[PDB]
RNA sequence: AAUCU
């Protein structure tokens, strides 16, 4: 399984899933499916966050790729792809600049226009179970929430959409390949998963 | 207010006694949090202030030094001498708590009591 | 500190979001933005090659 | 009281001794980790110095 | 009427 998520993603989004899962103090060998499910949020959220720049407004303008001009800003800033320092510095600088609140678990992106975070969240099984789970541990929140499903169909906060419609069918194209090329290795049954494995491990000296 | 002199003698105990006594809220562990936020308000990462004499203390502190240079560490420095407690043995006559003893070479010796009142306001467990 | 990364990959990181937070509401102009987004730019080329 | 010549009479195996009575029902790792100093300094050199 | 290095 690791094999397959080391062809298909570019390196990159290996790398940074790799990198992340030494930091929480796993085996890549005892848990390896979680690895792909970290690969999936991280090119989601890449795709999320790409193909997005901002105008003197919000509500993005999107591009084929970036002009070179001072219009840098993108509307979109990430917090999941990086150490954790530094995504809880991005997030206390946020809080502390436009007086918002702060989280207690890390959210995967900022956006400037309404001015608030997303997490974002993809699941085998379908959206309104997840949705509260997602709900009950993001607590007393205004971040919004914009979950996938690997079938096709989303889900969100006041029926809110964060953007536009032409990406999010981008980003169900990636993730129905992703299904069913899985379906043809033969490991989608191995999804059904949960953090196991006793990780107090012997001291040996 | 000073006092007379009074010859006489003189038994002294030692004893663990207050330097500094402290906030009587923060316990030690929450005042470098507190710290952390007034200085260094991005730099702390998680810790969310969860009592409300630290959200009291912290407001104090941060409109107190809103744009001070200081410098960050020698602020640090001294809100930890504010706030966090500590302790030293040291042989005692009379009175035990941290007002009466930073003037302890002033009012007690080997021979001789010299009568003195502090200043300020007192607490109340101490009365 | 505490950290598994190169400080300079750190450095240059704090550098861009401190431009941003610090442009959006505040201090920064677009010219000095862009030119530091620059500099962040070819210390990338530099420490990466 | 004074004692005379109290660290050229004290030896390493003694303390080896006394560690192997103390770590006595704990993990091995442990009673390895601690082992390690005494016999360290019982199989110890000096440098003689300047000349 | 005290138990914090």
């Amino acid at each position: 399984m690791e094999d397959f998520v080391r062809q298909c993603f570019n390196p990159m989004i290996v790398e940074l899933a790799e990198k992340a899962m030494k930091e929480y103090g796993e085996d890549l060998k005892i848990e390896t499916n979680k690895f792909a499910a970290i690969c999936t949020h991280l090119e989601v959220c890449f795709m999320y966050s790409d193909f997005h720049f901002i105008n003197e407004q919000g509500e993005s303008i999107v591009v084929e790729l970036d002009d070179p001009n001072a219009l840098l800003k993108h509307r979109f800033e990430i917090i999941e792809g990086r150490d954790r320092t530094m995504a809880w510095t991005v997030v206390n600088s946020i809080c502390n600049t436009t007086g918002a609140e702060k989280p207690k678990f890390l959210p995967d992106l900022y956006d400037y226009k309404e001015n608030r975070f997303i997490e974002i969240g993809v699941t085998r099984r379908e959206v309104h179970i997840y949705y509260l789970e997602k709900a009950n541990k993001i607590k007393s929140e205004n971040t919004h929430i914009h979950i996938f499903s690997f079938t096709g169909e989303e889900m969100a906060t006041k029926a809110d959409y964060t953007l536009d419609e032409e990406s999010r069918a981008r980003i169900k194209t990636r993730l129905f390949t992703i299904r069913q090329e899985m379906a043809n290795r033969g490991l989608w049954d191995s999804f059904r998963q949960s953090e196991r494995g006793e990780e107090t491990i012997e001291e040996r000296f | 207010t000073f006092g007379p002199v009074h010859f006489r003698n003189q038994v002294k105990i030692r004893r663990r006694v207050d330097i500094n006594p402290g906030h009587a809220d923060l316990s030690a562990k929450e005042a470098q949090d507190v710290i952390m936020e007034v200085v260094f308000p991005n730099e702390v990462g998680a810790r969310i202030l969860t009592s409300e004499s630290q959200l009291t203390i912290t407001k104090e502190k941060k409109e107190e030094l809103q744009d001070c240079k200081i410098s960050p560490l020698m602020v640090a420095y001294m809100l930890e001498r504010e706030l966090v407690r500590k302790t030293r043995f040291l042989p005692v006559a009379g009175g035990t708590s941290s007002v009466y003893i930073e003037v302890l070479h002033l009012t007690q010796g080997t021979c001789w009591e010299q009568m003195y009142t502090p200043g300020g306001e007192v607490r109340n467990d101490d009365v | 500190p505490v950290g598994i990364s190169s400080m300079v990959e750190a450095m240059v990181s704090r550098a861009r979001i401190d431009a941003r937070i610090d442009f959006e509401s505040g201090r920064i102009k677009k010219e000095e933005f862009a030119e530091i987004m620059k500099i962040c730019s070819t210390i990338e080329e530099l420490r990466r090659q | 009281g004074d004692n005379t010549k109290w660290n050229e009479n004290q030896n390493p195996r003694m303390f080896l001794a006394m560690i192997t009575y103390i770590t006595k029902n704990q993990p091995e790792w442990f009673r390895n980790v601690l082992s390690i100093a005494p016999i360290m300094f019982s199989n110890k050199m000096a440098r003689l110095g300047k000349g």
